[PDB]
RNA sequence: CUUGAGUGCAGAAGAGGAAAGUGGAAUUCCAUGUGUAGCGGUGAAAUGCGCAGAGAUAUGGAGGAACACCAGUGGCGAAGGCGACUUUCUGGUCUGUAACUGACGCUGAUGUGCGAAAGCGUGGGGAUCAAACAGGAUUAGAUACCCUGGUAGUCCACGCCGUAAACGAUGAGUGCUAAGUGUUAGGGGGUUUCCCGCCCCUUAGUGCUGCAGCUAACGCAUUAAGCACUCCGCCUGGGGAGUACGACCGCAAGGUUGAAACUCAAAGGAAUUGACGGGGACCCGCACAAGCGGUGGAGCAUGUGGUUUAAUUCGAAGCAACGCGAAGAACCUUACCAAAUCUUGACAUCCUUUGACAACUCUAGAGAUAGAGCCUUCCCCUUCGGGGGACAAAGUGACAGGUGGUGCAUGGUUGUCGUCAGCUCGUGUCGUGAGAUGUUGGGUUAAGUCCCGCAACGAGCGCAACCCUUAAGCUUAGUUGCCAUCAUUAAGUUGGGCACUCUAAGUUGACUGCCGGUGACAAACCGGAGGAAGGUGGGGAUGACGUCAAAUCAUCAUGCCCCUUAUGAUUUGGGCUACACACGUGCUACAAUGGACAAUACAAAGGGCAGCGAAACCGCGAGGUCAAGCAAAUCCCAUAAAGUUGUUCUCAGUUCGGAUUGUAGUCUGCAACUCGACUACAUGAAGCUGGAAUCGCUAGUAAUCGUAGAUCAGCAUGCUACGGUGAAUACGU
């Protein structure tokens, strides 16, 4: 019911990479993952010239909810604040989600696109969060008074 | 209990049996029963009764319960004192005593109490409930509210023999 | 499912096997051999009321022993059957035996010999219910923890088919140290066939 | 004559009644001032009101009806009923008193009268609320609930009907029989300075708990359903039916009185058990949620249904049938069909009769078979017979056989409710009894697990353990296992070694068990250390009483019933595998985490004797020659694959996919035509993530890669086990 943590990963050094890798990993084939996320913090810093935990902590802020709702009963819905746990699994999960939802040929643009636009606060992660806190924080009058 | 004793002769005698069920989801347990009277047909009779999952369980634990309960029963002349009417439950019953050589004329259950209380000639008619039991408890319940010459006379100051049935 | 036999349970633990060889993995030629003796002993059992033979079989040679409650029906007068039994076998076992008569002991108490008896008193319409209270009664003067006595089919050569039991005593079951012995029968009089479930049990022991 | 009854005299209270009079809030309608765009309504909506300025806000006006608090199991009255206040008139009740008349009393048929609300007439009034009605919405539909309006009517007066769950479903009156406890109006007395306060008593109604007793039970218990008396009314099974005829009353609707015919064997009350509740309290569960991946689309395999058939062999059918029996369908199997065939028979036992047994060729035949050669040959024991395991062809009566029906006659066997945590028995008690009691309540647990308390005490089945396996260590033993010290070597292959790994045997350990807190001190919960492993440590096996008249007569066994020159038998060939379609199970796909080529590392478990197939050689290949080692820690199966590194590919129905078809070949089996498997060439399908609905799963799990085996002349995408990589989420009920 607690959480079983994954370590480090020093490559490159950050943690936020070790639970990223593990929703990359379609089928069980973890190199590949590793690979590929890697050369995204290659090529990322290689197109416009920065660090990588510039980008991507930078990202995963301007993509990472931090209100939110949940359903309960007719149609209501209570606005929610997000765990830290859940905020980062949030993020990155729709992260990856959405990443896929480019539509580009390699491995590691889509995702330097990805992460250097929402970075930029653009991409449909940046539109997802927008969306989110749009129905969200606009209805809180009528589920507010609980839990 | 009250004070079964076993040292009189015993006459054991069946009046009735019923199938009697509990049911339970799914299937349907049920409990053979019976009815039983004892006495010696000397002065004493009482009734038991049990239910088991089998007759001849049944009708000893009834028996083991029979002789705990009793009645002296005063008798006269083989025939009781008098003429009552017994009442418990809606059973009532109706006794008279008789001229003898008549036998005891009665329906089977009461039949076969006062057969086993050793009475000779008497006339009833049950009344009120057939039903085998409180039928019955109609029955000792008048032999229990009964008395004999000396079992009056006694009370008041006077004596038998300027006074007697 | 639904439940088992325990001797498939127990053994590996508590039972040896009634059958004992050499595997060398050629099984089915003393297995088969094996299976005729397992045949042709009923031809004794209808007389003797046996509980289990074994077949322990060095190299060349056999050895078994027979667990009844009669001797004097297998052993002759003065041995005048065991041999006439060896000349009955040796025509279709083809080698040697050393046929060695057991008795077993507190000799009745046991369970096949007494499904047997209570299935024989079922063979000439014994009615039901006397033959089980006084196996769990002999059995309990003669010092057990607990039985159980089963019967099922159409009884009292009746309408559609039931099962009863009258158990006494503890009877552990689903625990594994128990040593208890499990038997079955049948039993044919007029109407389809009568098995019973004996049971018993008589204190915890193991074979080592 | 006074004790019942009534009259007094002094008192107490009250929503007791009829008529008139007065007043505040509130709803509404209108008028006016203020001011803009919504109001109002619902679970969600709509219909309606509104820019002609609503609603909201303030002022004042009219108008009808009802009277917040007070109000209470409180009061009054004969009942129905009666709650703003004041006046007029006016009925009865309770107490105390006791002079006063001195039995005047109780009940009450027929009659007479009052009588909720609705209803009716005639006339007035009309603020709300609201049948009928209209509209909206829900709904399959809704003339019903919901919503917006809305007439009669509610209201007053004079009249009329004349009923109700008009109920406490309990007639009136009198009298006697345990208490306790409040309440309402009074009365007597003690204490108090004064009781106004406190207490004790007594009357009348009023409520609750309760015995004696009654009652079938629930229950009533001085306000009796107790103990009795008087008087009245009423009932005689249920439907038919409070109907019909008739009478009577009524303006009318309809009220009162009140049957029959036919028809049923029940109608019904009280309480117990069980199930159920869109009744309630509690907890648990891949049951929801949070998450991942799939079915459903596409093509393939397999099975059921259907269709069709000489036959497409039978069973199983909601979960709890459909990759099930069938862990192997060319024949065989195979039950089903066509054809030729048989009668103690395919086959088993018995009697005779013999005899040890048989084989190879020819003929005919598809075989089955026989038709002839030929030789099976008294072998174990014989003194001429005989005995015997074992043959014999014939007679052959008993016979044999039936995949022949009933699984709703059975044994046995197995699923399912569900590893759900419960179900039952004795003794004793209560109850007329069925049944209940324990097993309930508090606390507690994954657990009817356990403590405490308790008219209950104990036992059993069940959970737990008890056993296998797994996690660590110690001892023992060292080849085929291992090579750390070293030498040597293609290589632990051999010298040497058993240190470590390992192999299988014995034992240690984990048990609330140690500490701390909490908690009825107890059970138990929480946390701390230690240890490899803490609260059943992971898992397995194990499956209560019973249920589904669940499945199986086709594993087998079997009662009954049936077949017998065939419902039995042998054989060749055939089919069990059909094909407009749907259904379910599973496989591979719909490509860049991807495809093709090359190099390259890491397993576990299991099988091999008439079977594993090493090396080498040929061949592109399946395979073939050949033969070493191998009954196995030895040797072979047997490269593990995924992966990792490289080259190329750069988004196309593509080097995507891999169906179908033709050809050329490999092995097994006699023979692969229905119907085997396999390789090589060529072909190059549908399909670019899946609709409505839907399943799986909480960590070594899903997802995912390959390996071994059984069944086996050949044949497994299925079954079983084996490991490899290996995750996200579990807010919470
Ligand atoms: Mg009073």
């Amino acid at each position: 019911v607690p959480k079983r943590d994954v370590l480090p990963d020093p490559i490159h050094n950050s943690k936020l990479v070790t639970k990223l890798i593990n929703k990359i990993m379609l089928d069980g084939k973890r190199g590949t993952a590793q690979r590929i996320l890697y050369s995204a913090f290659d090529l990322v810093e290689q197109r416009s010239g920065r660090d990588a935990l510039e980008v991507f902590e930078e990202a995963i802020n301007n993509i990472m909810p931090v209100l939110e709702v949940k359903a309960r009963r007719s149609n209501y819905q209570v606005p929610v604040e997000v765990r830290p746990e859940r905020r980062t699994t949030l993020g990155l999960r729709w992260l990856v989600n959405y990443a896929r939802l480019r539509g580009e040929k390699t491995m590691e643009d889509r995702l330097a696109n990805e992460i250097l636009d929402a970075a930029n606060n653009t991409g449909g992660a940046v539109k997802k969060r927008e969306d989110t806190h749009k129905m969200a924080e606009a209805n809180k009058a009528f589920a507010h008074y609980r839990w | 209990a009250r004070r079964e004793e076993e040292t009189k002769e015993f006459e054991e005698r069946v009046v009735t049996i019923n199938r009697v069920a509990k049911v339970v989801k799914g299937g349907r347990r049920f409990r053979f029963t019976a009815l039983v009277v004892v006495g010696d047909k000397n002065g004493r009779v009482g009734f038991g009764t049990g239910k088991a999952q089998e007759v001849p369980e049944a009708i000893k634990k009834a028996v083991e319960a029979a002789k705990k309960d009793l009645v002296v029963v005063p008798r006269v002349e083989g025939t009781t004192p008098h003429t009552i009417t017994g009442r418990y439950g809606s059973g009532s019953v109706f006794m008279k005593p008789a001229a003898p050589g008549t036998g005891v004329i009665a329906g089977g259950p009461v039949r076969a109490v006062l057969e086993l209380a050793g009475i000779t000639d008497i006339l009833s008619k049950s009344l009120g409930s057939n039903t085998p039991i409180n039928m019955v408890r109609a029955t000792i319940d008048g032999l229990q509210n009964l008395k004999n010459a000396e079992d009056v006379a006694k009370l008041r100051g006077k004596t038998v023999e300027e006074l007697y049935n | 499912g639904q439940k088992i036999n325990p001797i498939g349970l127990r053994v590996g633990i508590i039972r040896d096997w009634e059958a004992k060889w050499y595997a060398e993995k050629d099984f089915a030629s003393l297995l088969h051999e094996d299976l005729k003796i397992r045949k042709f002993i009923d031809n004794e059992l209808k007389e003797a009321s046996v509980s289990h033979v074994e077949i322990e079989r060095a190299a060349n040679r056999i050895n078994i022993a027979i667990h009844t409650g009669k001797p004097g029906m297998v052993i002759g007068k003065g041995g005048s059957e065991i041999e006439k039994l060896r000349n009955k076998l040796n025509a279709l076992t083809d080698k040697k035996v050393h046929i060695n008569v057991i008795e077993i002991k507190k000799v009745d108490l046991d369970a096949r010999l007494v499904a047997e008896n209570i299935a024989r008193q079922l063979e000439n319409r014994a009615s039901f219910r006397r033959v089980q209270k006084q196996a769990i009664t002999r059995a309990m003067k003669l010092g057990a923890k607990g039985i159980k006595t089963q019967v099922s089919g159409r009884l009292g050569g009746a309408d559609i088919a039931r099962a009863e039991q009258y158990s006494e005593g503890t009877v552990p079951l689903h625990t594994l140290r128990a040593d208890i012995d499990y038997a079955h029968a049948e039993a044919d009089t007029t109407y389809g066939k009568l098995g019973v479930k004996v049971w018993i049990y008589r204190g915890e022991v193991l074979p080592t």
